[PDB]
RNA sequence: CCCAUAGUAGGCCUAAAAGCAGCCACCAAUUAAGAAAGCGUUCAAGCUCAACACCCACUACCUAAAAAAUCCCAAACAUAUAA
């Protein structure tokens, strides 16, 4: 992923999702969309 | 899938712009400009035409030709050759309610207005809105007293164009 | 001045209340009567 | 340190919303709906199936050659004129995406050939003059004589 | 029936012949040569002026004290000009140009022997001034976005207002004073030196009330 | 309550919904005033993770949470019920309301832990090597701050951070 | 059977 | 209609949907038909055809669906919403083209 | 190299016939009618600029469409800066 | 969530400028849909948003992190009436 305090959606298929205690984004289409929270 | 553009009647050419574009379908772009050409023969050679190509799976095309486009009528009905550059802060042309409606009598016969089944009054009240993109006027009585009179101030306005639009020119050479 | 709805597909053919009254009046007039005012229709209908 | 009410305020009953002036729109399209109703005499309620733009617009304009035109209003300002009026057992057929074929003169047998091509299309109901039908009604009031032969046939 | 509203016209406002922000200089036009004390109170309190709109209707609002050199100018206005339509929108600058002298030593150097150099100038600023205002044919909403990106990068507390939230904001602040149910309040216990407590107090603190410590601003202290 | 079943006869499937009976609220609430179950029986501030049988009236079968515009719970309190239930879930409290496992699954015996008060998923929880200094210790929460403005009946107030 | 203040 | 036309009716045949209108448990089989006689599904399989037979014999609504295989799924929509009825739908699509194939 | 035909330039002819109108060429030019003949309902026509909001009727569609074209336009000032 | 037809490729500039390089206008068909707000095309195509219809998405718009070197660092605790 990429480590990010401030999460940020790039595009309509990112989806945020709580897993393992911090938030992340998600994207099927694009995968450079995915972020880690930090 | 569907194509539509604008050609000209009797003038189809096999290269661009719509050459290459028959060229990604696949379409025999020789036998389109055959058809076409011999279909629109009895149009005067030169007036935009709105096409719409029809391409079925097997690359196989069934044209489909209306009427002229409404810049074409104003601009003729007017007399002018070339719509205004700016819109608005000068006239350019000049035509009246009698040929909008002349204009509409047969701009309605299209695919477009007649599958929609409306008067001729929804179809003038179009047109008078393309002639102002075009910067003409729509005057209820025109005489050609007044015609004669605004067609001869016209042309200094176009010659004072061409100054100026020539001193720019010659000032970029100098550039 | 609430239009009774559509009848059922399957059900039996119930005829209006109205025009019941009209089919037995029919009956109890005279056939010469019923002549005149025959002559009358055919010609107002057309 | 702010103040706390000691109930919640909202545990306790809202005040009611206060009233708003309807739209000018509303009251236009009841004026409208109204004389669809009274003016023209055949009214089939359909439903407005997802057909595409042109081929929508296509049957449309066959619906005008012989008349019949193609209304749509909302449900919320249609079921409402209903709810209130003559025809108040038309109701029920006002679920979803629906549409009216009016037209002043009864052409159902020219309607129904149109609607044919379309197997999808169903056609709910009607009320042809002031009589309320449904779909079967609509078949045999098509395939039923027309008017002055049956004017005729008590004459003949 | 989506009920549709109706909506502001602006047709009835002017826009400048230029509307973008002009530029500063780094320096003063005659540069200075009497050096200047530190006197940090310059940026220490409310301010007492540029608190009010004059001409716009949006602005950035300073909710703390600084010190500003060129390079906060030039940020804030490449930043404006870029984002901003020049023909719907005009923006002001509400702050004078660097002219507060800050001196510097070389580097190296021991303590004493004099006072340093002029470097560079700054402009003070105080909590409660306008930085930039701006207005035109516009909403907040569209200007709302770039004028928090700038206020971000800007080295005190700021926020981007208009003629409305900032009205709120100072009514919202009233109405905690007058409904707070707490019975002891700082002013009232330092003005009348309750438990001695002005022997770690200030004088300004008769004034600000708690509301300000140093350059920092307490917007939820009443 | 609504039921769907599916019956396969001759390589045709039927599927159906079926009405059931249905629970009825009890008659006279003390506040019929209130606007959620909540307050219409006096119960705000009064219920906490070990009360299950208001806490089963909420969940589905499988121990989810229903809606909120099915319940009619307030927002505020629907909160509160969705996190005690996820209490009640990991102290042992609802063993009948587990997940609905697939045809040919059979949960590995695990190390049985008892526990309570747990705000947190433990495989979510990373263990304190650093407690820290006192001033900036590092606390373990305990219980919910959801649950903050219950009713206290000590002097102490709720500890939720140990 | 519930009084104004009966708490269940 | 997003979701059932990602999916195909590759496999169907027919599909066929009866309500009576004037009924007032119609509006979940009348929404099915909405989706399913949209241009984005009905374009997927132009032989696979979608049948409205509207009744007014106080009936029930059925879904009856014939698939190439043979087999067939019917859905009473009485008690069923459209989503349900979806769903189930787009199950059975899934599991009937991997038993072809 | 592709063109518009030549228009004719003559007061008196425009005036007379509509030169656009016939586009084949085996054909004659429109004559234009006189007043009379022509509907009634052409010459009470916006040749002005659109009638402003304030001048339209509440009550009528065409008060609305220039309402939700209005509020089309304050959507897209308001995106244009996202 | 849902859905998208048309005067028209508006005019001018331009090799080309087709809602989206720039300047001008920003009117109008249809119950309803910007002479186009964001991607995109060499230019076009093409994907979304604002529209109608359907009917309750019937939200927040007040804050976003952390790492050093001998070995973490009292032990513990949420519920019995403020002493
Ligand atoms: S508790 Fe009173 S509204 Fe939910
Ligand atoms: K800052
Ligand atoms: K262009
Ligand atoms: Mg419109
Ligand atoms: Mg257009
Ligand atoms: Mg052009
Ligand atoms: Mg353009
Ligand atoms: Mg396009
Ligand atoms: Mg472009
Ligand atoms: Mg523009
Ligand atoms: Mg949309
Ligand atoms: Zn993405």
């Amino acid at each position: 992923f990429k480590n990010k305090t401030v999460l940020k959606k790039r595009c309509k298929d990112c989806y945020l999702v709580k897993r393992r205690g911090r938030w992340y984004v998600y994207c099927k289409t694009h995968p450079r969309h995915k972020q880690r929270q930090m | 899938g569907v194509i539509r553009a604008i050609v000209r009647a009797g003038l189809a050419m096999p290269g661009p712009p719509l050459g290459p574009v028959l060229g990604q379908r696949g379409v025999s772009i020789n036998q389109f400009c055959k058809e076409f050409n011999e279909r629109t023969k009895d149009i005067k050679e030169g007036i935009p035409l709105p096409t719409k190509i029809l391409v079925k799976p097997d690359r196989t095309f069934e044209i489909k030709i209306g009427q002229p486009t409404v810049s074409y009528f104003l601009k003729a009905a007017a007399g002018i050759e070339k719509g205004a550059r700016q819109t608005g802060k000068e006239v350019a042309g000049l035509v009246t309610l009698k040929h909008v409606y002349e204009i509409a009598r047969i701009k309605a016969q299209d695919e477009a207005f007649a599958l929609q089944d409306v008067p001729l009054s929804s179809v003038v009240r179009s047109i008078i809105g393309s002639a102002r993109s075009l910067g003409i006027r729509v005057v209820k009585d025109l005489s050609s007293e007044e015609l004669a009179a605004f067609q001869k101030e016209r042309a200094i306005f176009l010659a004072a164009q061409k100054e100026a639009d020539l001193a720019a020119q010659e000032e970029a050479a100098k550039k | 001045e609430a239009l009774a709805g559509a009848p059922l597909d399957n059900a039996p053919k119930e005829y209006p209340p109205k025009i019941q009254q009209l089919v037995q009046d029919i009956a109890s007039l005279t056939l010469l009567e019923i002549s005149d005012l025959n002559e009358l229709l055919k010609k107002t209908l057309k | 340190i702010p103040p706390k009410p000691a109930i919640h305020p909202s545990c306790l009953p809202s005040p009611p919303s206060p009233p708003q002036e309807e739209i000018g729109l509303i009251r236009l399209l009841r004026r409208e709906i109204a004389a669809v109703f009274q003016d023209n005499r055949m009214i089939a309620v359909c439903q407005n199936v997802a057909l595409s733009a042109e081929d929508k617009l296509l049957m449309r304009h066959q619906l005008r050659k012989h008349k019949i035109l193609m209304k749509v209003f909302p449900n919320q300002v249609l079921k409402p004129f209903l709810e209130d009026s003559k025809y108040q057992n038309l109701l029920p057929l006002f679920v979803g995406h629906n549409m009216l074929l009016v037209s002043e003169e009864p052409k159902v047998k020219e309607m129904v050939r149109i609607l044919r091509t379309v197997p999808f299309l169903p056609l709910l109901g009607g009320c042809i003059d002031d009589t309320i039908l449904s779909r079967q009604g609509f078949i045999n009031y098509s395939k039923l004589p027309s008017l002055p032969l049956v004017q005729g046939e008590l004459v003949g | 029936v989506k009920t549709l509203l109706p909506v502001p016209s602006f047709e009835d406002v002017s826009i400048p012949e230029k509307p973008k922000l002009r530029f500063i200089e780094r320096a003063p036009l005659v540069p200075k040569v009497r050096r200047e004390p530190k006197n940090l109170s310059d940026i220490r309190g409310p301010s007492t002026e540029a608190t009010e709109f004059t001409e716009g209707n949006f602005a950035i609002l300073a909710l703390g004290g600084g010190y500003l050199h060129w390079g906060h100018f030039e940020m804030m206005r490449l930043t404006i000009n870029r984002s901003m339509d020049p023909k719907n929108m005009f923006a002001i600058w509400r702050v004078p140009a660097p002219f507060k002298p800050i001196t510097r030593k070389s580097v190296g150097h021991r303590m004493g022997g004099g006072k340093g150099a002029i470097d560079h100038y700054v402009t003070p600023v105080k909590a409660g001034r306008l930085v930039v205002e701006m207005g035109g044919r516009c909403e907040f909403e569209e200007v709302q976005g770039f004028l928090d990106q700038v206020a971000h990068k800007l080295p005190f507390a700021a926020k981007a207002v208009s003629r409305g939230t900032l009205e709120k904001m100072r009514k919202d602040q009233e109405e905690r004073e007058r409904n707070n149910q707490n019975p002891w309040t700082f002013e009232r216990i330092a003005t009348a030196n309750m438990l001695g407590i002005r022997k770690v107090l200030s004088p300004y603190d008769l004034t600000h009330k708690g509301k300000y410590w140093g350059k920092f601003y307490m917007p939820k202290r009443v | 309550f609504r039921e769907v079943v599916e019956t396969q006869e001759g390589k045709t499937t039927i599927i159906e919904g079926r009405i059931t009976a249905t629970p009825k609220e009890s008659p006279n609430p003390p506040n019929p005033s209130g606007q959620c179950p909540i307050c219409r029986w006096n119960l705000k501030h009064k219920y906490n993770y070990d009360d299950v049988l208001l806490l089963s009236q909420f969940i589905r079968p499988h121990g989810g949470m229903l809606p909120r515009k099915i319940t009619g719970l307030c927002q505020e309190e629907h909160r509160k019920i969705e996190e005690c239930v996820k209490m009640a879930h990991r102290a042992g409290l609802l063993p009948n309301h587990r997940p609905r496992l697939p045809e040919g699954v059979v949960p590995k015996s695990k190390p049985q832990l008892n526990r309570y008060l747990t705000r947190w998923a433990p495989g979510s929880v990373k263990p304190i090597y650093k407690k820290g200094p006192r001033w900036n210790r590092v606390r373990m929460p305990v219980g919910s701050p959801l649950l903050r403005d219950n009713v206290c009946y000590s002097r102490t107030p709720w500890k939720l951070y140990h | 059977s519930y009084l104004p203040g009966y708490v269940p | 209609a997003a979701a059932l036309a990602r999916l195909g009716l590759r496999p169907v045949k027919q599909v066929r949907v009866q309500f009576c209108p004037f009924e007032k448990n119609v509006e979940s089989t009348r929404t099915f038909l909405q989706t399913v006689s949209s241009e984005k599904v009905r374009s997927t399989n132009l032989n696979c055809s979608v049948i409205a037979d509207v009744r007014h014999d106080g009936s029930e609504p059925c879904v009856d669906v014939l698939f190439g295989d043979g087999h067939r799924l019917i859905m009473r929509g009485a008690h069923l919403t459209a989503l349900e009825m979806l769903t189930a739908f787009a199950s059975h699509i899934r599991a009937r083209d991997a038993a072809g194939s | 190299a592709l063109k518009d035909p030549d228009v004719c330039t003559d007061p008196v002819q425009l005036t007379t016939y509509a030169m656009g109108v016939n586009i084949y060429k085996e054909g004659q030019d429109v004559p234009l009618k006189p007043d009379a003949e022509y509907p009634e309902w052409l010459f009470e026509m916006n040749l002005g600029p659109p009638k402003t909001l304030e001048e339209l009727d509440p009550e009528s569609r065409e008060y609305w469409r220039r309402l939700r074209k209005q509020n089309i336009w304050r959507h897209n000032r308001l995106s244009k800066n996202k």
